[PDB]
RNA sequence: UCCUUAAAUAGGGAUGGCUCCACGAGGGUUCAGCUG
RNA sequence: ACCUCGAUGUUGGAUCAGGACAUCCCGAUGGUGCAGCCGCUAUUAAAGGUUCGUUUGUUCAACGAUUAAAGUCCUACGUGAUCUGAGUUCAGACCGGAGUAAUCCAGGUCGGUUUCUAUCUACUUUAAUUCCUCCCUGUACGAAAGGACAAGAGAAAUAAGG
């Protein structure tokens, strides 16, 4: 199967510089897993994003519709939305300026 | 239905959206073959004497059943590349944005509440 | 200033406990984030912001609004 | 009303034989032809969707009138020019409408989308001619459906696979 | 006996068999999903599966501001304000993806259509999302809330003061001058309540529909 | 690596010299429209481009349309853009006329000749029927050498 | 193909053939030489 | 050349001659609202 | 200076457009200083399409934002017994200039009546196109940077018919 275990395994194999995972509660109507990863540069971000997308496409879930790759034009933030999980690749500055961690752990208790 | 010249509410944490200005933001162009903007459609916007891209995230015009009809034409500011200008969205954002064609993961991630 | 002097320390202890069994995420990054959150801010707040800060920390500890796995 | 259907000799049926809604089946694609709603003599703006003229800014007695009907050189009006006249009340056909369900008890066909003509209007229904649906008649009753055959008494309602049948548990997109 | 509005058909030349079929389908769906009794102005919580999300349930609580449509396609539009943002949703009653409908607070309002709540103050549309359901006595007429809302400045979505709307839940004295009221009275149309051929009598239709419902039971 | 390019800026249109005449005004005055300017040739730096293989050896900046009658102006020549690698030294005769190292940088190599004026431009109270129509200025034509 | 009123062989391998009603100069070594009447 | 618009052939500002207080169905520009 | 001076002002705009192809886009090919993507050039193709705004009568033009493209023309510089009169055209009045003056002006400005009930001809219900996204596939090609076809799927937009 293609699950968050596959996510973390592939991301660690390609050596994401920093990884984080949020278990989105079901009562929030977005997804199940919110993965946020930082990378060295835009080239590395694009490489790892394409790698994970290839693994998704090749592994299983033929009946599952194919998956976009958003943020290709931008260099500092890409994002891939899977059926049950969403991965957000970015750089340290983008991560620290958008603070997705606080947003998605403290829904209404941050600025 | 956000057309040209519509006054739109910038529902975002961005300085451009939250800063006072004698002229309210107005749609300058609707990035659609027909100049009619629905949820998820991009638009140009005149903020503070500046041209900025933005995304429609709700409008007064009724849509298909089961979708929310907001009291004001809400819009989120996005850079040319696509990164949202602001870092937070306060008012609810319709969930239908997820499955629509186009990139909306960044906007959904920034969003706090869904409806 | 805070709800109690020991409340913040107990909350930090509990957060570190919950990070002990951290499986998927980067443990070092998680610890760094917690250190940043509890050091860059918790030095010189006003007597009022302490309640909000500890409330949000407690909610994060609880994790019914999304937990780190 | 009597309508003529072009058929191959394979499908000839003895005159007097009845036909039933089950002659079609869910998932089939069908063509429905009928007289559209008659709107009588209608102006050019409603009949052909002309832009008309502005309401103000001096327009004197020209708000819904046709503009120049033709150029000055030809000294005539081309045949087939779009002009005010009777609209509707003509036979139009909708092609490739999916059959979503068939109520056998009342002989009702649930055809996707709109059909020409008013309510309680007689429509002529036949298998879709579109190339995509050229050879989909393998499983349909070829001559017609014969209830007298009684090979298998059909249920009260035949549903297409994707139709959310009433009485089924509320759909969850899991 | 509360017959849901959608059952009663709007008069027309459409054949009664179509209504019979539609009522059969509606009742057969109601056998699965309990559609509780409610009126315009009553607070409802609707739980529905999100198709955009992976079936994750979504709950929306709001005051039903209008009941429209007939037959299977009948809808009710209900309103609320979330973080100060007015939101209205039109829910189809018989959509197979509405998991549940809960009448959080069953009550009737002075008007059969509360569309003017858009122009009324936000307080009259605000409702706590987590408000607990109230309980009404099993044998008790539905309460009629005689609240008269205060309206914001005159520019409104519609000319509510006009007689054709026949609004009773607005404090017109507070927002409109006597001169404005007199001007609005120019559209009175007193004969419209006395032209007897305009009235639609649905006694026999309601009786037949009740017989059909009882047979379905 | 290295490419000799011949950029030729556009030529401004030559203004027209005509006069108006209408039923109830026979001497309606000048109608000579001005000519459009020639389109400049601008080397814009491109980050994606990494070698000078793409750039051609002959660039001809579009020339502006000549002015017409009825005071009609001429469409100015559109700008011709030469995408070049970041860090491209542009030299005429060993002059290093440009460096072009930063992203978004651009150097105008051959400026399109300005458009010629029409007689209506010279129209004035003193001059009630000018016949002059300044010819459209020729466009620049220079040989620039590109070195990475 | 370039349209020419007079067809001229440019290199040795260029050959003239009358096809589909008109003359053509075809060339394998230098297909640049392709000409049509 | 500056302001006004995203865009400005529009508008505003850098003895006679100045001086617009008030007024104008005069001629231009304009904020906001308004509206088929 | 050949018809029309024995009631047709004219330019723009609105409306509807018919037509040519010397093709702006979409289609098919040859060449290339065509590796791929972009392009350039030539042959064939007129079925379909060919945007909205600011200034200004303005056609045009400049500028803003787009588009696959915002094609060149003819049609009494198409069409005003279908519309408008914003410039321009009479009577009024100013600025500048000529003139002794009356007055005048290819200049600038403010204003300024747009009739027609249709006799005849003609006519009045005659298989869509394109963009984008995904797949192929960050595959072919390339050293890399970049980055394709074809085929398929999904979304839209316009147009026709309901
Ligand atoms: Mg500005
Ligand atoms: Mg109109
Ligand atoms: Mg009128
Ligand atoms: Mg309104
Ligand atoms: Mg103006
Ligand atoms: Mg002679
Ligand atoms: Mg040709
Ligand atoms: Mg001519
Ligand atoms: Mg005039
Ligand atoms: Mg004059
Ligand atoms: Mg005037
Ligand atoms: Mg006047
Ligand atoms: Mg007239
Ligand atoms: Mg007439
Ligand atoms: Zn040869």
């Amino acid at each position: 199967k293609f699950d968050i275990d596959m996510m973390v395994s592939l991301l660690r194999q390609e050596n994401a510089r920093d990884i984080c995972v949020i278990q989105v509660p079901p009562e929030m109507r977005y997804t199940d897993y919110f993965v946020i990863v930082s990378g060295t540069s835009t080239r590395h971000l694009h490489a790892m994003a394409f790698y994970v997308v290839k693994m998704y496409k090749h592994l299983k879930c033929k009946r599952d519709p194919h998956v976009k790759i958003e943020g290709k034009d931008t260099d500092d933030w890409l994002c891939v939305d899977f059926g049950s999980m969403v991965i957000h690749l970015m750089l340290p500055e983008t991560r620290e300026i958008y603070e997705l961690e606080k947003l998605w752990t403290l829904r209404s208790y941050d600025d | 239905a956000i057309q040209k010249m519509t006054r739109v509410r910038v529902v975002d944490n961005s300085a451009l959206g939250n800063s006072p200005y004698h002229r309210a933001p107005r749609c300058i162009h609707v990035y659609k073959k027909n100049g009619v903007g629905k949820v998820g459609d991009q638009i140009l916007l005149a903020i503070k004497g500046q041209k900025k891209k933005a995304l429609i995230v709700g409008h007064c015009m009724p849509g298909p059943r089961m979708t929310p009809r907001f009291d004001s034409n809400n819009v989120v500011l996005i850079e040319d590349n696509g990164n949202p200008v602001g870092t937070r969205i306060k008012t609810p954002i319709p969930t239908s944005l997820r499955k629509r064609e186009g990139e909306y993961s960044k906007v959904l991630a920034i969003a706090q509440n869904f409806v | 200033a805070p709800w109690s002097r020991e409340a913040v320390l107990s909350l930090y202890r509990a957060l570190l406990r919950q990070g002990r069994q951290l499986r998927y995420t980067d443990r070092d990054f998680y610890f760094a984030s917690i250190r940043r959150e509890f050091r860059k801010n918790q030095k010189l707040e006003d007597a009022e912001a302490r309640e909000r800060q500890l409330e949000k920390g407690l909610v994060f500890l609880n994790g019914k609004l999304g937990r780190i796995i | 009303t009597v309508k003529i259907f072009n058929i191959t000799d394979n499908a000839a049926i003895k005159p007097g034989t009845p036909l039933y809604a089950a002659h079609f089946r869910p998932g089939q694609y069908v063509d429905v032809t009928a007289k559209t709603i008659g709107k009588g003599f209608q102006g050019v703006m409603k009949r052909w969707g002309f832009k008309g003229q502005p309401a103000t800014h001096g327009q004197t007695k020209t708000h819904r009138r046709p503009g120049a009907v033709a150029t000055g050189d030809i000294g005539r009006v081309w045949p087939g020019t779009k002009m005010p006249g009777k609209m509707g009340n003509i036979y139009r056909t909708e092609y490739g409408l999916k059959v979503w369900r068939i109520n056998t008890k009342h002989n009702i066909i649930y055809v996707n989308g709109s059909v020409p003509g008013h309510k309680n209007c007689l429509v002529k229904v036949k298998d879709s001619k579109l190339p995509a649906y050229k050879d989909l008649g393998k499983n349909l009753p070829f001559p017609t459906y014969f209830p007298d055959g009684d090979e298998e008494e059909l249920p009260e309602d035949l549903y297409d696979e994707n139709v959310c049948q009433p009485g089924a548990p509320s759909i969850t997109f899991a | 006996r509360f017959l849901s509005p959608e059952f009663i058909p709007r008069r027309g030349r459409t054949d009664p068999l179509k209504f019979q079929i539609e009522r059969k389908d509606m009742l057969e769906r109601r056998k699965v999903l309990h559609i509780p009794e409610f009126y315009v102005g009553s607070i409802l919580r609707v739980t529905t599966a999100d198709p955009y999300a992976s079936g994750k349930i979504s709950q929306f609580l709001g005051i039903c501001i209008q009941r429209s449509g007939r037959g299977l396609g009948a809808t009710f539009i209900l309103r609320n304000v979330i973080e100060g943002q007015g939101v209205e949703i039109c829910f189809e009653l018989y959509n197979p993806r509405v998991q549940e409908i809960q009448v959080v607070k069953l009550e009737k309002r002075l008007d059969d259509s509360l569309l003017y709540l858009r122009d009324a103050l936000p307080e009259y549309s605000t409702f706590d999302v987590n408000m607990k359901p109230v309980v009404q006595e099993p044998n008790q007429k539905v309460p009629v809330n005689e609240l008269k809302v205060k309206m914001k400045p005159k520019p409104w979505s519609k000319r509510w003061e006009r007689p054709n709307f026949n609004i009773k839940g607005i404090r017109f004295d507070l927002c409109l001058t006597e001169q404005q009221m007199k001007e609005a009275q120019k559209w009175n149309q007193p004969w419209l309540e006395f032209d007897m051929m305009r009235e639609y009598d649905t006694s026999k239709i309601e009786a037949a529909i009740w017989k059909e419902i009882e047979a379905s039971k | 690596d290295y490419r000799r390019v011949l950029v030729c800026g556009g030529n401004g249109g030559a203004g027209a010299s005509c006069f108006h005449s209408e039923p109830r005004k026979e001497f309606g005055g000048p109608d000579g429209g001005d000519g459009g300017n020639g389109g400049h040739v601008i080397l814009r730096v491109d980050q994606q481009v990494k070698s000078l293989s793409s750039v051609l050896s002959r660039y001809q900046g579009f020339s502006g349309e000549d002015g017409g009658s009825k005071n009609c102006f001429g469409r100015s020549g559109a700008v011709l853009y030469i995408r070049v690698p970041v860090g491209t030294l542009v030299k005429e005769g060993g002059r290093v006329v440009a460096d072009l190292s930063c992203v978004g940088d651009e150097y105008i190599a051959a400026l399109g000749g300005a458009g010629g004026k029409g007689n209506r431009f010279f129209l004035a109270n003193n001059n009630r029927a000018p016949v002059t129509c300044t010819p459209g200025q020729p466009g620049q034509q220079r040989v620039l050498h590109l070195e990475l | 193909f370039k349209n020419k009123t007079v067809l001229k062989k440019r290199c040795k391998d260029c050959y003239l053939v009358k096809r589909r009603g008109r003359w053509y100069v075809y060339c394998k070594t230098h297909p640049r030489h392709k000409q049509r009447q």
